[PDB]
Protein backbone atom coordinates (compact mmCIF):
# COMPACT_ATOMS: atom_id res chain seq x y z
CA UNK A 1 0.00 0.00 0.00
CA UNK A 2 2.30 2.92 -1.32
CA UNK A 3 1.64 6.87 -2.53
CA UNK A 4 0.29 6.96 -5.60
CA UNK A 5 -0.41 10.30 -7.69
CA UNK A 6 -3.46 10.82 -9.55
CA UNK A 7 -3.59 9.78 -13.24
CA UNK A 8 -2.36 12.73 -14.75
CA UNK A 9 -3.19 13.75 -18.30
CA UNK A 10 0.43 12.59 -20.30
CA UNK A 11 -0.87 13.38 -23.40
CA UNK A 12 -4.09 14.58 -25.21
CA UNK A 13 -5.90 13.56 -28.20
CA UNK A 14 -5.48 17.16 -29.26
CA UNK A 15 -1.65 16.61 -29.90
CA UNK A 16 -1.94 12.42 -30.78
CA UNK A 17 -4.46 12.30 -33.61
CA UNK A 18 -7.17 10.60 -30.82
CA UNK A 19 -4.99 8.90 -29.00
CA UNK A 20 -5.12 10.04 -24.98
CA UNK A 21 -3.24 9.22 -22.00
CA UNK A 22 -3.36 9.09 -18.08
CA UNK A 23 -0.80 8.30 -16.17
CA UNK A 24 1.01 7.63 -13.04
CA UNK A 25 3.85 5.63 -11.99
CA UNK A 26 3.66 2.90 -9.21
CA UNK A 27 5.83 0.68 -7.22
CA UNK A 28 4.69 -2.35 -5.49
CA UNK A 29 7.18 -4.79 -3.70
CA UNK A 30 10.01 -2.81 -5.35
CA UNK A 31 8.88 -2.96 -8.84
CA UNK A 32 8.22 -0.25 -10.54
CA UNK A 33 4.90 0.38 -13.04
CA UNK A 34 4.03 2.91 -15.27
CA UNK A 35 -0.01 2.83 -15.01
CA UNK A 36 -1.68 4.14 -18.32
CA UNK A 37 -4.93 4.16 -20.02
CA UNK A 38 -5.69 4.73 -23.99
CA UNK A 39 -8.49 6.00 -25.08
CA UNK A 40 -9.00 6.19 -28.63
CA UNK A 41 -11.01 9.15 -29.60
CA UNK A 42 -10.38 9.17 -32.85
CA UNK A 43 -12.33 7.40 -35.97
CA UNK A 44 -9.51 4.90 -37.20
CA UNK A 45 -8.51 2.24 -35.02
CA UNK A 46 -4.90 1.41 -33.78
CA UNK A 47 -2.88 -1.26 -33.95
CA UNK A 48 0.85 -1.27 -33.48
CA UNK A 49 1.46 0.47 -30.12
CA UNK A 50 4.87 0.72 -28.37
CA UNK A 51 6.74 2.66 -26.46
CA UNK A 52 10.29 3.91 -25.66
CA UNK A 53 12.02 5.86 -23.34
CA UNK A 54 14.98 8.27 -23.73
CA UNK A 55 17.38 8.06 -21.87
CA UNK A 56 17.43 9.94 -18.03
CA UNK A 57 18.73 10.36 -15.09
CA UNK A 58 18.08 7.23 -12.96
CA UNK A 59 18.25 4.50 -16.33
CA UNK A 60 14.60 4.32 -16.09
CA UNK A 61 14.04 1.86 -18.95
CA UNK A 62 10.65 -0.68 -20.15
CA UNK A 63 11.19 -4.12 -19.45
CA UNK A 64 8.43 -5.64 -21.71
CA UNK A 65 7.13 -4.25 -24.77
CA UNK A 66 4.29 -2.70 -24.55
CA UNK A 67 1.24 -4.73 -23.18
CA UNK A 68 -1.46 -4.50 -26.21
CA UNK A 69 -2.98 -6.86 -28.41
CA UNK A 70 -5.78 -6.17 -29.70
CA UNK A 71 -6.25 -3.08 -31.92
CA UNK A 72 -8.00 0.11 -29.79
CA UNK A 73 -11.13 0.97 -31.07
CA UNK A 74 -13.11 4.08 -31.60
CA UNK A 75 -13.49 4.56 -27.97
CA UNK A 76 -12.48 2.18 -26.09
CA UNK A 77 -10.51 3.19 -22.97
CA UNK A 78 -8.33 0.29 -21.44
CA UNK A 79 -5.68 0.14 -18.42
CA UNK A 80 -2.14 -0.30 -19.59
CA UNK A 81 0.48 -1.80 -16.98
CA UNK A 82 4.29 -1.04 -18.19
CA UNK A 83 6.78 -2.56 -15.69
CA UNK A 84 10.20 -0.82 -16.02
CA UNK A 85 13.27 -1.54 -14.92
CA UNK A 86 16.17 1.07 -13.69
CA UNK A 87 19.18 -0.93 -15.49
CA UNK A 88 18.57 1.39 -18.70
CA UNK A 89 21.06 3.68 -19.89
CA UNK A 90 21.60 6.87 -18.63
CA UNK A 91 21.32 10.97 -18.91
CA UNK A 92 21.66 14.04 -16.15
CA UNK A 93 17.64 15.07 -17.18
CA UNK A 94 16.40 18.11 -16.19
CA UNK A 95 14.29 18.59 -13.87
CA UNK A 96 16.40 15.23 -12.97
CA UNK A 97 13.38 13.32 -12.79
CA UNK A 98 11.82 14.21 -16.34
CA UNK A 99 10.37 11.44 -18.71
CA UNK A 100 11.00 12.55 -22.40
CA UNK A 101 8.86 9.47 -24.03
CA UNK A 102 7.90 7.75 -27.41
CA UNK A 103 4.61 6.58 -28.10
CA UNK A 104 3.97 4.90 -31.25
CA UNK A 105 1.34 3.57 -33.09
CA UNK A 106 0.01 3.17 -36.75
CA UNK A 107 -1.19 6.43 -37.09
CA UNK A 108 2.21 8.51 -35.54
CA UNK A 109 4.61 8.93 -33.00
CA UNK A 110 3.45 11.44 -30.29
CA UNK A 111 6.29 12.86 -27.84
CA UNK A 112 4.91 14.13 -24.44
CA UNK A 113 6.23 14.77 -20.69
CA UNK A 114 5.64 13.55 -17.85
CA UNK A 115 7.58 13.53 -14.09
CA UNK A 116 9.02 10.58 -12.76
CA UNK A 117 8.10 10.64 -8.51
CA UNK A 118 10.70 10.03 -7.35
CA UNK A 119 8.87 7.92 -3.69
CA UNK A 120 8.86 4.93 -6.70
CA UNK A 121 12.64 4.86 -6.72
CA UNK A 122 13.19 4.26 -3.30
CA UNK A 123 13.81 0.53 -3.11
CA UNK A 124 13.10 -1.52 -0.43
CA UNK A 125 15.97 -2.34 1.87
CA UNK A 126 16.89 1.21 2.53
CA UNK A 127 16.61 1.72 6.13
CA UNK A 128 20.07 2.62 7.59
CA UNK A 129 21.93 -0.12 9.83
CA UNK A 130 21.75 2.13 12.74
CA UNK A 131 25.51 2.59 13.51
CA UNK A 132 25.76 2.75 9.52
CA UNK A 133 23.29 6.26 9.96
CA UNK A 134 25.42 7.27 12.62
CA UNK A 135 28.74 7.48 11.08
CA UNK A 136 27.72 8.57 7.75
CA UNK A 137 25.51 11.39 9.57
CA UNK A 138 28.78 12.67 10.91
CA UNK A 139 30.53 11.48 7.76
CA UNK A 140 28.60 13.80 5.01
CA UNK A 141 29.83 17.01 5.64
CA UNK A 142 27.21 19.84 6.95
CA UNK A 143 28.17 21.83 4.33
CA UNK A 144 25.82 19.09 2.77
CA UNK A 145 22.94 19.52 4.68
CA UNK A 146 19.84 20.90 2.97
CA UNK A 147 16.74 21.80 5.22
CA UNK A 148 13.09 22.08 4.00
CA UNK A 149 9.84 22.96 5.65
CA UNK A 150 7.21 21.20 5.79
CA UNK A 151 4.71 23.73 5.55
CA UNK A 152 1.19 23.10 7.11
CA UNK A 153 1.54 19.05 8.17
CA UNK A 154 -0.09 18.54 11.88
CA UNK A 155 0.44 14.71 12.15
CA UNK A 156 1.99 13.03 14.77
CA UNK A 157 5.40 11.24 15.71
CA UNK A 158 3.33 8.13 15.15
CA UNK A 159 1.78 9.09 12.12
CA UNK A 160 4.63 10.53 10.07
CA UNK A 161 6.89 7.23 10.88
CA UNK A 162 3.79 5.11 8.78
CA UNK A 163 3.23 6.69 6.03
CA UNK A 164 7.15 7.29 5.10
CA UNK A 165 7.41 3.62 6.06
CA UNK A 166 4.80 2.89 3.20
CA UNK A 167 6.55 4.91 0.84
CA UNK A 168 9.69 3.60 2.38
CA UNK A 169 11.26 6.16 4.35
CA UNK A 170 12.15 4.01 7.38
CA UNK A 171 12.87 5.79 10.84
CA UNK A 172 15.83 4.76 12.52
CA UNK A 173 15.46 6.66 15.80
CA UNK A 174 12.55 9.21 17.34
CA UNK A 175 13.74 11.16 20.52
CA UNK A 176 12.38 14.24 21.98
CA UNK A 177 14.72 17.09 22.98
CA UNK A 178 12.98 20.67 24.87
CA UNK A 179 9.30 19.30 23.63
CA UNK A 180 10.29 18.64 20.19
CA UNK A 181 10.54 15.34 18.35
CA UNK A 182 12.68 14.32 16.36
CA UNK A 183 12.14 11.46 13.64
CA UNK A 184 15.71 9.80 12.10
CA UNK A 185 15.39 8.39 8.74
CA UNK A 186 16.77 7.06 5.85
CA UNK A 187 16.02 6.01 2.52
CA UNK A 188 17.87 4.52 -0.79
CA UNK A 189 17.30 5.06 -4.29
CA UNK A 190 17.58 2.71 -7.26
CA UNK A 191 20.52 4.18 -8.30
CA UNK A 192 22.14 3.35 -5.15
CA UNK A 193 21.99 7.05 -3.10
CA UNK A 194 21.25 7.48 0.58
CA UNK A 195 19.29 9.84 1.31
CA UNK A 196 19.76 10.63 5.33
CA UNK A 197 16.67 12.73 7.18
CA UNK A 198 15.90 14.27 10.31
CA UNK A 199 12.57 15.61 10.20
CA UNK A 200 11.87 17.50 13.26
CA UNK A 201 7.98 17.85 14.70
CA UNK A 202 7.18 21.14 17.33
CA UNK A 203 4.68 21.05 19.70
CA UNK A 204 2.81 23.91 18.29
CA UNK A 205 4.43 25.27 15.06
CA UNK A 206 2.85 24.45 11.59
CA UNK A 207 6.28 23.87 10.36
CA UNK A 208 8.08 20.85 10.08
CA UNK A 209 11.95 21.27 9.30
CA UNK A 210 12.95 18.32 7.07
CA UNK A 211 16.75 17.99 7.10
CA UNK A 212 18.56 15.85 4.53
CA UNK A 213 22.16 14.84 3.97
CA UNK A 214 23.31 13.15 0.76
CA UNK A 215 26.06 12.47 -1.03
CA UNK A 216 24.74 14.12 -4.00
CA UNK A 217 22.81 17.24 -2.63
CA UNK A 218 20.56 17.69 -5.95
CA UNK A 219 18.46 15.08 -5.12
CA UNK A 220 17.47 16.15 -2.08
CA UNK A 221 15.04 18.99 -3.18
CA UNK A 222 13.04 16.41 -4.41
CA UNK A 223 13.08 14.29 -1.57
CA UNK A 224 11.43 17.47 0.31
CA UNK A 225 8.84 17.83 -2.60
CA UNK A 226 7.75 14.00 -1.98
CA UNK A 227 7.51 13.60 1.57
CA UNK A 228 5.55 16.49 1.27
CA UNK A 229 2.94 15.20 -0.70
CA UNK A 230 3.01 12.10 1.28
CA UNK A 231 2.46 14.52 4.54
CA UNK A 232 -0.40 15.74 2.84
CA UNK A 233 -2.04 13.09 1.40
CA UNK B 1 26.51 1.94 22.81
CA UNK B 2 23.92 3.09 19.85
CA UNK B 3 20.97 4.58 22.04
CA UNK B 4 23.55 7.00 23.34
CA UNK B 5 24.70 8.34 20.75
CA UNK B 6 20.89 9.18 18.96
CA UNK B 7 20.78 11.06 21.90
CA UNK B 8 23.59 12.30 22.07
CA UNK B 9 23.67 13.48 18.76
CA UNK B 10 20.11 14.87 18.84
CA UNK B 11 20.35 17.09 21.86
CA UNK B 12 23.64 18.18 20.08
CA UNK B 13 21.19 19.28 16.83
CA UNK B 14 18.94 21.09 19.29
Amino acid sequence: GGYVAPKAVWLPAVKAKGLEISGTFTHRQGHIYMEMNFTNKALQHMTDFAIQFNKNSFGVIPSTPLAIHTPLMPNQSIDVSLPLNTLGPVMKMEPLNNLQVAVKNNIDVFYFSCLIPLNVLFVEDGKMERQVFLATWKDIPNENELQFQIKECHLNADTVSSKLQNNNVYTIAKRNVEGQDMLYQSLKLTNGIWILAELRIQPGNPNYTLSLKCRAPEVSQYIYQVYDSILKN
Amino acid sequence: DDDIVFEDFARQRL
